[PDB]
């Protein structure tokens, strides 16, 4: 839909609501909007206020201490879009000290243009951690958010979520703007064009929300321009482009140059036209003409100075650089201060770099975020009319990042008057500032302290002399190194050599953890001996990155460093199968799991087990387990600097006096391969294994094989293998002895121990007889003596290993009465 | 090529060579031979400048 | 003894031994020896020259690349004392680049009045750790010897030892110059005074070494003087001392100046008199006079100028400075530049010290060893006619040390031109620098960059802003810490408070291990909150020394520390005694051995200790041991400040932007005392004890005791406890049933578990019979059935705890046949 | 005393008081509040000054 | 530290004043002795 | 490191070339190299 209302160029509300009431037909705001400092308020006077109307703001918003407001759902449910032409502090809204403010409320934000959004020092807002930034802003990182309620409270973050939820980091979360509303988010086939309620995409155009999906003419927020509702990419003629967000006919343009012109307005400006834009000014090289309000190219070189209050401005923020858009030549100097944390240099690059001369002093003092100075696009010329104080024309002081000062393949530079100046400047080194003095061509312009050695680049390698490495070759488990010789002009500098070593996983490491070793120098061979040294220690098979670099005495540095060479050592033997355990499910079955080593040494080629048989205990066989006791097992440099140098020096001294110028087993085996686990078949019932497990990282060239590992794994029995089988054949003697025949099960659960004989005659008890190993071999079984006349119930029970068998079924034999 | 102590001394008695170093008196000038062969390069001339009959 | 042979003022040798002849008569050296640049040489020219008339050096000996000298034994047989007047480079004794010398010979040197000595890069000389300098010098810290054979190989010190040897660190060492000779060491009682070989103390006079003890006449080298052999103290008038070490008459003195007089030579000196010393020129305030020798005061306040070559003067070396003593004015400018490790406080407080004004600058440049600059006692006027480069007066660069620069309470200063420069001194703080600057009168002369706040005092703590503990009390086992609050004029800039504690053994610690706790800052009370904090985790009953110091963000730094304050916790509870092991070698005497808790945590007052008697096991009685198997037992940073530095300066622009100006069972126990032992008595025979062991460290205030500890005694049995006593009565049934009777040993030793009972007859064998205690109670006694007829012999054996006890004697009893 | 950010807000309107603070129109001078205040001491009138009406 | 042992510490920072119950700022966050001075209330 | 086992760093240092035995210089110092590689000798 269309924008009903008068469009009530930027303004602030400060002292009384009563000022509040200019936004009464406001659909668009044409700048900032700025509600700050109400103190005389109440919550009970905020019920009221309303605007339904207000859609989008061109510049930001900004609240700062309003007393008794609790929540902007009331005062702006209609903000789709902050255009962000001109930030606050590089920001697109700003709400500082915001006493009584519960939550946000701005249920109808879709899209910030460009800025961020710093909300801080609120005290008692929450329902902040509950939004994402990422759908609403483009540029999440730059956001400042602390010191509110979320942080040192807890305030509950209670609200539908039925809404939508997504993830942040590793977890989902839902996105809910207050108790009752929470963010639109709809599939991202709309980036950016919108989407209605249910899912329809909006018009390619449209931005935010729309009312019918494909079409334009029913939009509430377009993204490139506007023209009579049914906005358009491009209006074109007789429309020209006003405010980057929407087009006039050329009476409108030129009746407000009229205005500003007659009406000597201290803010106007004299707009003029250029490519179908009513900018306020056309850039350098075009001349305002009397007759038509377009500036035609003029016939000479004519910059665009760009004149500065006290000879004197300060670049700390996006909207400080923005003041200096289109300016190209400046009439004062620029003191470059950016404490930030977060890189500037796109918002630098398109505000500066269009600038080419300075008639003063360029200073940058404590800026942080700078990488780089390279946003100086087109700076050719430093006039340095305006010298600073103390006479210098370039400056530099605790720029913590300043890595690279320009690129001299292609930049040119040059300046007047003036000698440069350098502090402080840990990740700037001093190649970079002899270039910058060569390139200028101010060389006898230097004094003494005017650029420290011994600040610039201290923490950065970059004394940019290569070393190289002779010949390296690395064995079994450790590795040697060598590299050519290197000497400063003055020997006795060289107090040995630094080497840095580390385990780099990938390809790609950071210069400059990281263990050293010293180094001795070598002796001055004055055939040249080649230092080398050699390490101690290391895990193998691993990517080692190594280099070298030299250690001299500041006295000017000359010292060497060598590239960053990846060595990669070889692979040995693995170590013990971690957690070796064995279970058995079925009778032949034996089922054992291991974890690989922990330390594998080499890519597992496959796993030598073996399992073997073993024979019953021989202590076993000659204990008896019927005598009582029969449990059968269920079976601080500063002073060495200042010695060397303190030696050379009374060296020196000495030379200086002395010299005047004249006037198998094989066990079966299986090579697991690709594989923690086995399961073996074909195993006897009730006997156990003995399993040698062993791990090999290497078949082909010789099999490098790891230290076997023992452990135990025993069977289960079968179902009837215990009872005896066989006639219970008995012999009878003259002395009723009778003498028990039974063949022995073959096959047992290990062993039989002993038998438990029980005969019973009809109306008799019954007794109980054992039966030894030695008992069933001497005598050939049992020998009973001493039966009553009468026939016996015979029942034998079989003690094995495993326990006592099933009784053999009732015998009857009968002896003479 | 600059040399320094230690080989300076090495470099003597071999491009003077049979004839010593003269010795008159201390008769400092702060001149003497370490800013002029080993913080500065130096020639032949100045090292058969400190022999004794030449 | 006196000295026969010319002086022979000091002279040097060099590129022939042909030169080394002018020492034929010389029994003292009015000068240096230097012995140099000898490479055509060989060993088997040096056998032959021995120098046995040399005795005292004055100024010093030099040895530099002198080939084929393997030791001076034969050089110098008789070199005593070396006077060291005048040093080479702050050094007595030389020796440098020294090839060949293996032993260094001088078995005869003694004392060496002042200076040190250097030997270094011989490569070949040994011998040297079996030597003690103590005896030899006066500072043995001073010397420096490195880089000999002596370090790096292993040269053998075998020498006779016999000969003398004297404790170093922590062993004795004999001390002995060569295989044949050692250093003479005796008796304490003669300093310095000299001795003979037999022990005899020489005279006081006298030093080194005598012929005769205790007279004058018969010395070889005396301290103070000398004149005529004879050598007294001070020589009476009319002889006036020479050289500080011997004294002449009037016309010596005259007569050599007149020689130097007449005689143009440029290194002579015009000889004075002055207080009877025959000096080259009297100091400031008297004039040459043309009559007679001795120079009278003057009637006007004429300084003794000292005129600078090049108007510049190096000082970094004793024998430097040594150049201006007795100057007062110095016509040029200072450098002072001490490459050191060794403070020189006192020799350039000797030499320097009495200069006032200085027409240069004054420049100090890489000094480390100088801990102030006190050492200009006199200093009040620096003109700086001679202006440094850059248009400087004072000058300061990496001085490690330089902790105070004057003392101004009492000290004066002047500076005309120029102005003060001060770069890393980080032992030098910016307050004396201030000092310097309102006590010289240069406030207007300063700029910005020539007196870096970040360089000076970085590492001494000296913002001199105390800070007060309001209350602390520290109770068991933990402390509570609260201070006065600390503001600084801009409240946002302070960060926090670290706190540093760590034991401290005794009552002193250095001032800034130290383990640091980072402090919230307190909110702003604008009633005033304390900031407090509280620790967590410590040692009871132990010295902490304790210290808060502010940390305030750079902009002026107005940061604030405490005094280190001592607060000291209380004590706990003890450990268990360690190692608790009780012994028994008697039977009532136990001892049991202990040590005191790892963590006393208090003065151990006495041990509480319990020894409980028991009862034999329970399942003991109901156990059989006669049955198989009767085995009874043997019974990063700079983020979070930019943090900071960057919310203050969001809110700064935003205050400028938005206003606008307008237009208990008593077990028997003992308080061991003193004693980590304890020996009991009065114990049962071959019965076990419970040892109950615990400490306890506090008594009369309730006993805090520690935890106990039990370990278990067992005592001997006695030696004829388990027989059997009493007769072994037997009663006789009709079934020729023997009932024996015997009584039970009533303290047997534990319980007698079972009888041995061996009755055997005439020809027959012997019986066994076990008789439990179910059997002896039950049947009271054993109860032997089926003898044969005859008399029996009966042994019996009683099986005790302990084991068996001694058979009864053969008892005989005859039954009928 | 010198009064600070945070804190000068709070003894505003209180030295102003009733009446806010005027705004015609922005019309950097650099000499706004912090340098006036903060990093410098500051009296009443220059507190004063900022009022709406007075 | 948790509650029941925690108590020593606001026994400790109060003496003899006594303190109402809330252990959630000490067992998972740190005792920074802010919250407990505040704690007691005479 | 001592004797025996110190022999897999002299034939890593010299390879097919041998080496005199002498432990002295590494069972108690440090092995920097400088010593290995003069121990044997072409």
């Amino acid at each position: 839909h269309l924008y009903p209302g008068e469009v009530c160029p930027g303004m602030d509300i400060r002292n009384n609501l009563t000022r509040l009431h200019e936004l009464e037909n406001c659909s668009v705001i044409e700048g900032h909007l700025q509600i700050l400092l109400m103190f005389k308020t109440r919550p009970e006077d905020f019920r009221d206020l309303s605007f339904p109307k207000l859609i989008m703001i061109t510049d930001y918003l900004l609240l700062f201490r309003v007393y008794g407001l609790e929540s902007l759902k009331d005062l702006f449910p209609n903000l789709t879009v902050i255009r962000g032409s001109r930030l606050f502090f590089n920001y697109a809204l700003v709400i500082f000290e915001m006493v009584h403010l519960k939550e946000l409320g701005l249920y109808n934000l879709m899209n910030i243009t460009r800025g961020s959004v710093r909300i801080e020092k609120n005290n008692e807002l929450c329902y902040l951690a509950t939004i994402d930034w990422s759908r609403i802003l483009d540029s999440v990182e730059d956001n400042y958010i602390v010191l509110n309620k979320d942080d040192n409270e807890e305030c509950g973050d209670i609200c539908p979520g039925n809404c939508p939820a997504t993830v942040i980091n590793g977890q989902f979360v839902e996105r809910c703007w207050t108790h009752s509303h929470c963010q639109k988010v709809c599939p991202t086939i709309c980036k950016s064009h919108g989407c209605t309620a249910e899912g329809l995409c909006c018009h390619s155009e449209c931005l935010g929300n729309c009312s019918q999906p494909d079409d334009p003419t029913k939009c509430v927020a377009c993204r490139n321009f506007y023209l009579d509702g049914r906005c358009v990419e491009t209006c074109p003629p007789p429309y020209y482009h006003f405010q980057d967000w929407r087009c006039v006919n050329f009476s409108f343009c030129q009746d407000l140059h009229h205005k500003c012109k007659n009406s000597r307005r201290q803010g106007c400006h004299q707009y003029v036209i250029h490519n179908n834009k009513c900018i306020p000014e056309c850039p350098s090289g075009y001349t305002m003409n009397s007759s038509n309000l377009l500036c035609t190219p003029c016939l000479g070189p004519c910059p665009k100075v760009c004149h500065l209050l006290e000879g004197e401005k300060t670049i700390d923020s996006v909207t400080s650089a923005q003041e200096l858009r289109g300016c190209t030549v400046i009439n004062g100097s620029l003191i470059i201060n950016i404490r930030g944390g977060n890189n500037l240099a796109a918002e630098l690059e398109a505000n500066l770099g269009l600038i080419e001369e300075i008639s003063g002093y360029l200073k940058i003092r404590r800026s942080y975020a700078l990488v780089s100075l390279s946003f100086f696009r087109k700076l050719r010329l430093i006039r340095g009319e305006t010298l600073e104080i103390g006479n210098y024309s370039f400056y530099a002081l605790d720029n913590q990042n300043l890595r690279q000062l320009w690129d001299w393949s292609k930049h040119n530079l040059t300046i007047t008057q003036g000698k440069l100046f350098f502090h402080y400047n840990p990740k700037l080194c001093l190649s970079e500032i002899h270039k910058m003095e060569e390139v200028s061509g101010t060389k006898g312009r230097q004094e003494r302290n005017d650029i420290a050695l011994k600040t610039n680049g201290d923490q950065a390698s970059c004394e940019n002399e290569l070393l190289k490495f002779s010949y390296i070759r690395t064995s079994f488990d450790k590795i040697l190194l060598r590299w050519e010789p290197y000497w400063p002009p003055d020997f006795r500098d060289l107090l040995g050599f630094m080497l840095f070593y580390k385990e780099a996983p990938y390809q790609n490491v950071t210069e400059f953890s990281w263990t050293v070793v010293d180094i001795d120098p070598p002796l001055r061979s004055n055939s040249q001996n080649h230092p080398g040294w050699l390490m101690r220690g290391l895990k193998p098979w691993t990517q080692y990155a190594i280099f070298v670099k030299t250690l001299v005495t500041f006295s000017r540095t000359y010292g060497a460093k060598s590239d960053i060479i990846y060595v990669q050592t070889d692979a040995t033997n693995p170590s013990v199968p971690l957690d070796p355990i064995s279970v058995s499910n079925s009778s032949s079955q034996i089922i054992l799991k291991w974890k690989p080593p922990s330390d594998p040494n080499g890519n597992i080629t496959h796993y030598l087990v073996f399992w073997e048989r073993q024979a019953e205990d021989s202590e076993l066989f000659e204990l008896d387990y019927c005598l009582k006791g029969l449990k059968l097992p269920s079976r601080q440099i500063l002073k060495e600097l200042e010695e060397s140098s303190f030696r050379k020096t009374f060296e020196d001294y000495l030379h200086n006096v002395v010299f005047v110028p004249r006037k198998e087993e094989h066990r079966p085996f299986e090579k697991v391969v690709n594989k923690e686990s086995l399961v073996i078949s074909g195993l006897r019932h009730f006997t156990g294994y003995r399993i040698e497990l062993q791990a090999c990282n290497q078949d082909t060239p010789e099999e490098r094989c790891s230290v076997a590992a023992y452990v135990s794994a025993r069977t289960m029995p079968e179902a009837k293998a215990d009872d005896i089988v066989g006639p219970v054949t008995h012999e009878i003697f003259e002395n009723n002895v009778v003498h028990l025949m039974w063949q022995e099960p073959k096959e047992p659960n290990g062993l039989i121990v002993l038998y438990e004989v029980s005969y019973r005659r009809y109306g008799d008890e019954e007794l109980h007889l054992c039966v030894s190993r030695k008992h069933f071999a001497l005598e050939r079984g049992c020998r009973l003596r001493g039966l009553s006349p009468g026939n016996y119930s015979v029942r034998i029970r079989a003690t094995s290993l495993a326990g006592n068998g099933s009784w053999t079924e009732p015998t009857y034999f009968y002896v003479t009465d | 090529e600059t040399l320094c102590g230690g080989e300076l001394v090495d470099t003597l008695q071999f491009v003077c060579g049979d004839r010593g170093f003269y010795f008159s008196r201390p008769a400092r000038r702060s001149r003497g031979i370490v800013e002029e062969c080993c913080f500065r390069s130096c020639d032949l001339a100045l090292l058969e400048t400190y022999c004794a009959t030449p």
